[PDB]
């Protein structure tokens, strides 16, 4: 009974229990720096940019697959 | 402005009406024991997804929380006591239940997010009361840490939104008691970090008539904090810090009144420019400014 | 009619029971160690004779129940704990006033009651549960009735009829019951859900019974139909124990609680939901009402444990309806206004409400948020791709704004060169204090070092803090992100470095693995592989949370559009439905 992890971008913590689970609310993280976030926001993100969302990182973690 | 009448379907009369976060979903409390939640289709539809009986007795208030610590609700009713309901993975369970109230239970409000998950009510007694709860994730455990008296009894409270590091936190509560006196019926309760204790601070002593419902105002950047007042007429007060517990500078901008009635609530905009009043004949006003510092009207909407 | 005014008197002992004269002058108040009379006067009541007579106590001396005769008022009878009933003659000379001594009931006796036309007929329950009934003839007596249930609480007698009385057992059923033919029961219904503490019938309908029961609950019932059934449900903040009707008010019910509760409450029938009436001037649990005259609604009789009696006046209620705030406000982030209010400012016309939600204003703000340039070119470029941005939208001062400061920065005997930052300083203060946060935030980033070290660093937060909330409100993501990655404030960079690294492992061995690569370093295997191309994952990588199984993000996503199964074939229906 203690958190897990929370998403880059929108700063909430994850989670997961008619769709009773969504796509966009499923776990990501990239395998090279083990930055997290949800699915859907991630794939918002990394169309319009190319670097990782957390601070002070310099993976592009799309380009490398 | 148009009009897109709703059918709340209450026995009894409405008594609060309280937004989210984010704006898309809603909250209603009725003197018939229940409190619904209505949601919004991308087709304009506003549609009840929720309905239960919450209390024994007749419910006056109902807020939301931020949604960083999940969907939470928050009530006050009759039967001197306030619950906190939460939504799971899809109905709302009762959490936990304030019991340590004399008297009946009149308002309860959060309180901002960035000093945690905090409750404040206040009784019709005297006494207001400030709860919270060290680990966010056991929302079924809550500790009380200040108890603070203040004479009279108490109608309405109102938190400081304000997220700046140099502003203490500060609470404002006011009196509805109409005795033949002449008393002030509203104070200010500031906090210095040092004692760990709250503490006066300042008193408007110009208000000498009952007190239905105060505001502060978004700060979004501003230096001073700006003030609303719902009595006999509508006014607006402004306190600035100078340089123990602070000693402001009070003045007054406004006083109006149009309504030839009592008021009887007051709420802000998400910016903080646009008051919205509302008194006995049903209308509800709208009151902006210039940067000549005098407030105008804006809306006679009814 | 009678006249006075509100008032109240200390008592010796507190009291359990109370119950007056026909001629509503005398007030006799009986209790477990006080037992004594009061004569009502307009100005102050006194008492008029005692009943504690003789030092020597008594089994019977703690009496719970007191009922005044109504046929002659020589009369009087009392319930003991003891199991004994005890009644009295005023008109005996001597002190002891005893007339009939019975002792029948091994438990405590709970309730009795008087004939309203008979003077010689009392009825009377233990704890026991066995109903027994009494015959002041002084001839056989002995009819007791067969409950059959748990012990008996109230019993009371049916004005209208002449041979018909009411029963409510602890078992949670309200029983009516004959006493012309004591062999069958006549009617037994469940009437709430625990124990049932009174039941009183109509002064006016033949028809009308209320029941209070333990869970905060007043019912009426009715009884000329071939089956009962319920009209009202009047809910209450604590548990209900007696209740009185008003006089010459058919919609009118008085109640008073046991534990928790102190004061008195008067309801209405047609207002389920709000009380009519209310009084504040007891301090301890109120215990014994009655109404002063059988018809005039004016004056009521009280009493509680902290020893005092006390008289209350109709039109002296505090009347909580009168203040009551009638209508609600709130507004909203798109614009939107809700509100409710009252019918009738807009039996009684006045019962409800209207929402009514004012909608028809903020679209200047993510408009300018979805397309200003903060990074990735050099400072010319940058001013002028947001003059046309603030151009386009209409805003002009924006647009001069951002042009001056182009000038005011780039490419120029001249002028001194710290000579426009006051005016900068001054214009993002301004800026500050209107409410637009999104510029100076916009020109803060723009710039950088060239004003960073002129404004102080705990108002840089509150501009950051304050935008960053209003983009969360809109759920603008990538924006928001955006500028927590270029503040200017240590403060503000460090808040998405909040445990946002997870830890991995490897599904055969449960070993952890390292930060970079992609193999295992017991196993010498591949841990990760997209379950649909079957290469090694290297940069992004979905997952499951029901049985461990993902890929690549895009050949999942595009995968799982059609079919609702999951690729590695375990059978799981992966994102329900
Ligand atoms: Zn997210
Ligand atoms: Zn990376
Ligand atoms: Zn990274
Ligand atoms: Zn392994
Ligand atoms: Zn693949
Ligand atoms: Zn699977
Ligand atoms: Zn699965």
């Amino acid at each position: 009974r203690k958190p897990l992890p929370r998403c880059a971008l929108c700063l909430i913590n994850m989670g997961t229990p008619k769709k009773l689970a969504q796509f966009n609310n499923w776990f990501t993280w990239c395998h090279n720096c083990r930055h997290g976030g949800h699915a859907g926001h991630m794939l918002s993100w990394f169309r319009d940019h190319a670097e990782c969302p957390v601070s002070a990182c310099t993976c592009k973690c799309m380009q490398l697959d | 402005f148009v009009a897109r009448s709703i059918a709340a379907d209450h026995k009894d009369l409405i008594h609060d009406v309280s937004f989210d976060f984010h704006g898309r979903r809603m909250a209603t409390c009725s003197s018939d024991q229940s409190v619904k939640v209505w949601d919004k289709s991308e087709s304009g539809d506003w549609h009840c997804t929720a309905s239960w009986k919450t209390h024994s007795g007749s419910v006056w208030r109902v807020t939301w929380a931020h949604p960083e610590f999940g969907q939470v609700l928050a009530s006050c009713s009759f039967d001197r006591t306030a619950a906190v309901w939460e939504e799971i993975v899809s109905h709302w369970v009762k959490r936990t239940t304030l019991v340590d109230s004399r008297t009946s239970v009149t308002d309860v409000k959060f309180a901002p997010k960035h000093m945690g998950l905090m409750l404040a009510t206040c009784s019709a007694d005297g006494i207001v009361r400030i709860y919270e709860a060290p680990d966010v994730m056991n929302l079924s455990q809550w500790s009380l840490q200040h108890e603070i008296s203040c004479k009279l009894s108490c109608s309405c409270i109102s938190w400081n939104p304000s997220s700046s590091r140099a502003h203490s936190p500060m609470i404002a509560v006011g009196s509805d008691d109409s005795s033949p006196n002449a008393m002030a019926k509203v104070q200010i309760f500031e906090y210095n970090e040092n004692t760990r204790k709250y503490a006066k601070a300042e008193t408007l002593m110009t208000v000498t008539d009952p007190v239905h419902d105060i505001a502060f105002a978004p700060n979004l950047g501003r230096s001073f904090h700006i003030l609303a007042i719902a009595t006999k007429d509508v006014r607006i007060f402004t306190l600035k810090p100078v340089r123990g517990p602070t000693k402001f500078e009070i003045h007054i901008v406004a006083q109006f009144d149009n309504h030839n009635s009592q008021v009887w609530r007051v709420s802000w905009n998400i910016t903080g420019t646009v008051l919205a009043s509302s008194g006995d004949d049903g209308c509800v006003r709208l009151w902006k400014a210039n940067y000549m510092d005098n407030w105008k009207c804006t809306g006679i909407l009814k | 009619v009678l006249t006075g005014r509100t008032m109240h008197c200390h008592l010796d002992a507190p009291a359990n029971a109370i119950s007056v004269c026909r001629d509503a002058a005398q007030v006799v108040v009986a209790g477990r160690s006080i037992f004594k009379i009061y004569a009502i006067e307009e100005e102050q009541f006194v008492e008029k004779l005692n009943l504690r007579v003789g030092r020597k106590p008594s089994l019977n001396l703690s009496c719970a129940d007191v009922v005044w005769h109504q046929m002659d008022e020589n009369l009087l009878a009392t319930a003991a704990t003891n199991g004994v009933v005890v009644t009295w003659n005023l008109g005996r000379p001597s002190r002891n006033k005893q007339d009939q001594l019975f002792t029948e009931h091994k438990r405590t006796v709970n309730k009795v009651c008087f004939h309203p036309t008979e003077a010689h007929v009392l009825l009377s329950g233990s704890q026991d549960g066995f109903m027994k009934c009494f015959d002041l003839r002084r001839k056989d007596s002995v009819s007791t009735f067969s409950g059959q249930s748990e012990s008996v609480r109230d019993v009371q007698f049916s004005i209208r009829d002449y041979f018909t009385f009411a029963s409510t057992f602890e078992n949670g059923n309200v029983q009516l019951w004959d006493i012309r033919r004591p062999d069958r029961c006549e009617r037994m219904f469940t009437a709430h859900n625990g124990p049932v503490f009174c039941c009183d019938w109509h002064p006016e309908d033949r028809g009308w019974l209320a029941t209070g029961g333990r869970d905060k609950m007043v019912k009426v019932w009715d009884m000329t139909t071939h089956r009962a059934k319920e009209m009202h449900c009047v809910q209450t903040i604590a548990s209900v124990a007696r209740v009185k009707w008003r006089p010459e008010c058919r919609h009118h019910l008085a109640t008073c609680s046991m534990m928790v509760d102190h004061n008195i409450y008067v309801w209405d029938v047609r207002r389920p939901f709000v009380p009519a009436a209310m009084f504040e001037e007891h301090r301890d649990v109120t215990t014994g009402i009655a109404w002063r005259h059988p018809h005039d609604p004016s004056f009521l009789l009280s009493g509680s444990k902290d020893s005092s009696l006390c008289q209350h006046l109709f039109r002296d209620a505090s009347q909580p309806v009168e203040r009551a705030n009638p209508e609600g406000l709130c507004y909203g982030l798109f614009g939107d206004l809700a509100f409710a209010a009252k019918e009738s400012l807009v039996f009684a016309g006045l019962a409800s409400s209207a929402l009514s939600v004012f909608e028809t204003g903020m679209r200047w703000f993510v408009d300018t948020a979805e397309r200003y340039a903060l990074a990735g070119r050099p400072l010319a470029e940058l001013c002028d791709h947001n003059a046309k941005v603030a151009r386009e939208l209409g805003r002009n001062q924006v647009a001069q704004t951002w042009t001056m400061l182009r000038i005011i920065y780039c490419s120029p005997s001249r002028l001194p060169p710290d000579f426009f930052g006051v005016l900068v300083r001054d214009m993002l203060h301004f800026y500050a204090e209107q409410g637009d946060v999104q510029m100076a935030v916009s020109v803060l980033i723009v710039l950088g070092e060239r004003v960073r070290k002129d404004i102080d660093e705990q108002t840089q937060e509150h501009w950051y803090t304050s935008y960053i909330d209003l983009l969360q409100r809109f759920r603008l993501w990538n924006v928001s992100n955006e500028v927590v990655k270029l503040s200017t404030s240590r403060a503000v960079s460090c808040l998405n470095q909040a445990s946002t690294t997870l830890h991995v492992n490897c599904s055969h061995c449960k070993r952890p693995m390292s930060s970079r690569g992609w193999v295992c370093d017991r196993c010498h295997r591949c841990a990760s592989m997209c379950a649909v191309c079957h290469h090694v994952v290297k940069g992004l990588f979905v997952w499951c949370q029901g049985c461990s199984h993902g890929g690549h993000l895009q050949h999942i996503m595009k995968w799982l559009e059609g079919s609702s199964h999951c690729p590695a074939g375990c059978g799981h229906l992966c994102e329900y439905s």
